[PDB]
DNA sequence: ACATGCACAGGATGTATATATCTGACACGTGCCTGGAGAC
DNA sequence: TCTCCAGGCACGTGTCAGATATATACATCCTGTGCATGT
């Protein structure tokens, strides 16, 4: 499993670092099936990790963000990239690594806001893994060309 | 074939196990074991038996 | 599915009538031989009466002159009654066991021993189970069975509520409670509880209701050799071996009582004994060691009539290194009695061609099968027939629908016949591998 | 990633009619051995074949496992293909008729769909429940269980016989392990310790799953790809179930066996009752026999009745031999080493030797396969070699010549390269000549004759 | 000169991933009291 | 007839199967209509 994903590979090595170094993690995903490939992986390497993504239920939003914050035992948060609005507050991460891109630059911006953040006092790292040779490096362009849209006009 | 190619590109990137997944399978079975009907009436309290026979037959 | 035309698959029994034992010349496959397959008449005839030993019939013959066709034609005119077994010679020369031990189980394996007793078994959809486990056990339970006339309410002790669990009986099902025993064979889904069947395939057979009476007595009839026995009583669960054949040296006295017991079984007309035929194709393949001990197993009362085939003229035995006719020793060929088989005239290879085209159901111009009569006159009747497959293909390449002239000369000029072989293999010495020499241009 | 002496084929390169045209895919020329080829090809794709015999003849060094291998390769990967030797089947435990027909079945395959029944759950409550045990010297037996798997959306809580508790027993499985009980065999693999008893402080060095979602009653169905062969292997030797047949059967070591006739014969009505529940299908292959001379009389005996069966695959015979003694008796010579008996269910192809120009074209497909660049100069001092001294001893003066080229810096083959590799490396006629001139007595400095 | 047929314009429809909302019917918990059950 | 309590009734509640739009992108199907060709 493992292996049959370059992305997965890469992230594996990248996760291994950063648990190391004390670092704690949202990783935010546009696909829900793979939070769950993903929530496999997590239970082999043995790993602590929350959930939030469209399924769930609104207080066990608030009580699942809750937990990250309070508990620093979790290191892994598995975010679905548009689910939950502005104000999350989950600053006591201080990594943030998107598995794949969105078309919509504002959504990965939104994404690392959670993050960094008001009471934030760690620096934020951000982390985009990009399989090279395929839509994923078609999306980053098309993304990094909107952002100059926004650049340009809102300026 | 399929259909939205873009989706499917984003999905071999993300994992091949999202179109379709391997599981714990076996080898063949040649013999002859007993099917369970259905799901729905053998609700909590089950028996399995040993129904393992082979099709080969020897009638004497 | 598993009927593959094979090079005998047109042969529907000896075709020779049964009355006045006249070969009438074309028919159930086997054209053109008269005197062999009327002699041929008279052994099979003489091989259902029962009252004669094990003779031995040596059908010496040319190659590819009907030989293997006489005696699937002596197979398939018996049925599933009289055991016919095939053995080429070769295997024998094994190396589980020794070579004359070998060929003794080959002999006890067409003597049948044929007894018929009865059953009592039960047809029949279940209407509903109830199972009194409750914790409880497997105790008492109620069966409701109908078939399309009948309906019944049976108690079940201990020994059949755990098979009842064991083969999982639902509502619905199409079971056959073998009583003395207590297996159940179920023989297929009731297609009036097809919604009550979630659990299945899409694409599921369903049969009706069982017909007539519920509860009734089967007369089965089985027929097991006498090898059969010898492999059952040697070891402790030892039918293992003859599906395996991990069986060594049988040791004589258990033959020799199960000879006993076979005519005690008879004397007591519980039991009835059928001979039955060997055929030992390629009866040259065997050694003087094997021919001193065919020349007494053919003594016996227990002893199947042997038909047997030889192709080579005066050739040698293997072991010693005098020759002999047919390959065989003089004093066990004043056993056999010999029918000698006949080269074919070419309307009867017309018509073989036309039944071998007709099995295979390729369709062939009157001038194509001209021309493959007078290729088979000069290439034999293998060549001939595989030249029928390769013309259908050869057609089928260019999407014809008869196969002609222009695809029988197509296959004539690829697949070369062995003549032409012999030719090529004499006009290219240097570079073929003689003995000694390999030239490279 | 290896360049074998076959890597340049890649089928037989045949047109839409069937025509051979030269130089395509691999091949040099050779028109009516490659039409022959595909003609037997079409005839395996189309299923009215049980038993052909198809010879190749033909000198050594001409290519007939080149066709062979085209012909494995535009049959497909869902074909059975069996490639043996002649020398392959003199065995030790089993007479060598088990081992052709061990082949002959290996060259038939079958695709059946399954139903797999598993308990895929969590066990919760292990408990025992023996039975009534009288004085008969073993002791107390249990007989009865009741464990509880636990899988994600809905438990259960079910009762097992004792030869399924055995299955579980020599698999260790403690309160917490998630299995999948095999109701088909009775088999039930440990998976690893739930995720809800989880600890990073641990030693076992187990495998951490989490809880199987989806219902505990499973019911999945595969595709399989079984050989006849594979079905005989099975029935011979049990190791299927949880008896002691089958237990004690796959303890000791593996024997080769005598499949006897009623088995094959058994097996053979079971498939036939597969394919008219309309689940299997049925796919013959080809079984090639190369070097079918080193066969003994003992085995073409054997072939007739081998092929007469109603199901058989078609057999592609090599014999790279002229007129010659048969192995087995050694007074009646034949062509080919084949028995003038059995030489007449064979639809012979013969196959001719090569031109000076094929050896040049043949000499470029390998250059250009391996990857040795080389100039023209080079090309036909190698087609020089191979018109004087062999076929495929020219092609071996690439592989060398490339080292060589690599030690003076060159990037091509040039001249040189070659004129110093063919004195290093030599033939064997050359060496013949030095060993009979030279080796002219023997003693200290010579040969043992 | 008129009619019919064949391809541009650019729009509406469509495919696929979760998100963001929602609604009403089912199931479950609570409280209580009267009438179904006891048995002489 | 004197006696008891639990089954059932009224009342909340809470949730989730199928349904309402959709950001994120793009290919595709559609057919009004214009132009060209043929009769
Ligand atoms: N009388 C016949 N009727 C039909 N086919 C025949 C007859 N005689 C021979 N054949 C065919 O000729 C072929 C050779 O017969 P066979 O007995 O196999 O030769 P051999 O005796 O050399 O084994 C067989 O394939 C069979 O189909
Ligand atoms: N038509 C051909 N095209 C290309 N290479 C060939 C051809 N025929 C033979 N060869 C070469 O000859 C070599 C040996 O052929 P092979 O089939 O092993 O000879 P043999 O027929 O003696 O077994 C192979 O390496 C193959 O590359």
């Amino acid at each position: 499993f493992v292996t049959d994903s370059g992305k997965l590979a890469k992230l594996d090595e990248l996760l291994r670092e950063l648990k190391e170094g004390g670092h704690r993690v949202l990783l935010y995903f546009q696909m829900t099936r793979m939070i769950d490939l993903m929530e496999e992986y997590l239970t082999y390497r043995n790993y602590k990790y929350c959930r939030l993504d469209g399924s769930t239920k609104l207080e066990d939003r608030r009580d699942t963000v809750a937990d990250f914050q309070t508990r620093p035992e979790i290191f892994i948060f598995l975010l679905s990239t548009r689910a939950g609005g502005l104000g999350i507050n989950l600053t006591t991460a201080d990594t943030v690594i998107f598995y794949d891109s969105d078309w919509n630059p504002t959504i990965d911006s939104q994404a690392m806001d959670r993050a960094h953040r008001l009471g934030q006092t760690k620096q934020v790292t951000v982390y985009r893994l990009i399989t090279r040779g395929t839509i994923e490096e078609r999306i980053r362009k098309r993304a990094l060309q909107k952002e100059e849209v926004q650049r340009v006009v809102i300026t | 074939t399929l259909m939205n190619l873009v989706m499917q590109f984003r999905k071999v990137c993300n994992h091949p196990d999202l179109f379709e997944r391997a599981d714990t399978s076996s080898p063949f079975f040649c013999g002859h074991f007993a099917e369970t009907g259905s799901f729905l009436r053998e609700g909590t309290n089950v028996a399995l038996g040993y129904s393992t026979r082979s099709l080969v037959e020897y009638r004497l | 599915g598993l009927n593959l035309i094979a090079a005998h698959s047109h042969i529907r029994g000896l075709g020779v009538d049964a009355d006045t034992l006249e070969p009438r010349p074309s028919s159930q496959g086997l054209v053109g031989q008269e005197k062999a397959r009327k002699a041929a008449a008279v052994v099979l005839e003489m091989i259902k009466q029962g009252k004669i030993a094990g003779r031995a019939v040596l059908i010496a013959g040319p190659p590819s002159t009907g030989k293997t066709a006489i005696a699937m034609g002596m197979a398939q005119s018996l049925g599933q009654d009289v055991p016919f077994t095939t053995l080429a010679a070769s295997e024998i020369f094994s190396l589980e066991m020794s070579k004359t031990e070998a060929l003794t189980q080959a002999f006890r394996k067409s003597i049948g021993v044929r007894i018929k007793e009865e059953s009592e078994i039960m047809e029949g959809e279940v209407v509903e189970i109830q199972i009194d486990r409750s914790t409880g056990g497997a105790k008492q339970g109620k069966l409701t069975i109908k078939t399309t006339d009948m309906e019944a309410i049976y108690d079940m002790g201990s020994k059949m509520i755990d098979a009842m669990t064991k083969e999982r009986v639902m509502a619905g099902d199409i079971i056959s409670i073998d009583k003395s025993s207590g297996k159940i064979t179920k023989l297929g889904r009731s297609y009036a509880r097809s919604r009550d069947y979630d659990a299945m395939g899409v694409d599921t057979k369903f049969l009706q209701c069982p017909e007539g009476e519920l509860q009734k007595r089967k007369e089965v009839v089985h027929t097991v050799s006498l090898h059969e026995i010898d492999v059952i009583n040697s070891r402790t669960q030892g039918f293992l071996a003859l599906f395996s054949g991990d069986t060594g040296e049988i040791r004589s006295e258990i033959r020799d009582q199960i000879n006993t017991k076979v005519a005690e079984w008879k004397e007591e007309g519980k039991a009835e004994i059928v001979p039955g035929v060997l055929f030992i194709d390629e009866v040259h393949m065997l050694d003087i060691e094997c021919f001193s001990y065919i020349n007494r197993a053919l003594e016996s009362d227990l002893a199947p009539i042997v038909i047997m085939a030889s192709n080579r003229g005066v050739s040698r035995i293997r072991g010693t290194d005098y020759k002999s006719p047919h390959g065989l020793p003089l004093d066990f060929l004043d056993r056999v009695v010999i029918i000698n088989t006949h080269p074919y005239t070419p309307d009867e290879l017309r018509q073989i061609l036309s039944i071998r085209a007709q099995e295979e159901e390729v369709d062939l111009t009157p001038d194509a099968l001209a021309l493959l009569t007078k290729i088979g006159q000069e290439a034999g009747l293998r060549y001939a027939s595989n030249l029928i497959t390769t013309s259908q293909l050869i057609a089928a390449k260019r999407r014809a629908k008869q196969v002609g002239v222009e695809d029988v000369q197509r296959s004539f000029k690829l697949f070369y016949d062995p003549a032409r072989s012999v030719r090529f293999v004499q006009e290219s010495e240097k570079r073929l591998i003689g003995n000694d020499g390999v030239v490279d241009f | 990633h290896r360049t074998a002496a076959h890597t340049h084929i890649k089928g037989l390169g045949l047109n839409s009619s069937g025509i051979a045209e030269k130089q395509a895919a691999g091949f040099v020329g050779q028109c009516a051995a490659r039409e022959a080829c595909g003609v037997v090809v079409d005839l395996i794709k189309a299923h009215k074949m049980a038993g052909r015999g198809v010879l190749l003849a033909g000198g050594p060094g001409t290519g007939k496992t080149a066709l062979a291998l085209a012909i494995s390769q535009e049959l497909g990967t869902k074909i059975p293909f069996c490639p043996i030797t002649g020398s392959e089947i003199y065995s030790t435990e089993v007479k060598k008729t088990e081992v052709l027909m061990e082949n002959f079945r290996r060259a038939i395959g079958l695709r059946v769909r399954e139903t797999k029944d598993v308990y895929e759950g969590e066990v919760t409550e292990m408990t025992p429940e023996e039975a009534e045990n009288p004085l008969g010297g073993y002791g107390k037996t249990i007989s009865t269980l009741l464990i509880g798997l636990k899988s994600a959306r809905g438990q259960k809580k079910l009762r097992l016989d004792p030869s399924i508790y055995e299955a579980i027993q020599k698999e260790r499985v403690q309160v917490g392990d998630v299995i999948y009980i095999e109701t088909n065999t009775g088999a039930c693999k440990r998976v690893g310790r739930s995720d809800a008893y989880a600890t990073e402080f641990d030693l076992e060095a187990e495998e951490y799953v989490p809880i199987p979602k989806g219902e505990v009653h499973k019911k999945k169905e595969i595709v399989q790809d079984v050989t006849l062969h594979d079905l005989d292997v099975a029935n011979a030797r049990p190791q299927g179930g949880q008896d002691i047949i089958s237990m004690m059967g796959q303890l000791m070591k593996p024997k080769m066996t005598e499949i006897t006739d009623k088995l094959r014969m058994e097996i053979n009505k079971v498939v036939q009752k597969y394919i008219n529940q309309g689940v299997a299908e049925l796919i013959p292959g080809v079984l090639f026999i190369d070097e079918a001379h080193m066969l003994d009389i003992e085995c073409f005996t054997y072939l007739n009745k081998a092929l007469e069966s109603p199901i058989a695959p078609i057999v592609v015979l090599a014999s790279n031999r002229g007129i010659a003694t048969i192995r087995g008796a050694d007074d009646l010579k034949a062509a080919h080493g084949i028995p003038p008996d059995f030489l007449q269910r064979l639809l012979i192809i013969p196959t001719h030797p090569y031109e000076p120009d094929e050896i040049r074209r043949i000499v470029r497909i390998r250059a250009q396969t391996e990857g040795v660049q080389l100039t023209d100069a080079a090309v036909d001092r190698v087609a020089e070699h191979g018109v004087r001294i062999s076929l495929r001893y020219c092609l071996q003066l690439l592989a060398p010549a490339s080292i060589l080229a690599r030690v003076n810096g060159r990037t091509q083959v040039d001249v040189q390269d070659i004129a110093e590799a063919e004195e290093l490396f030599l033939d064997a006629r050359r060496s013949a000549n030095i060993l009979t001139s030279t080796g002219e007595s023997g003693g200290l400095h010579g040969f043992i004759s």
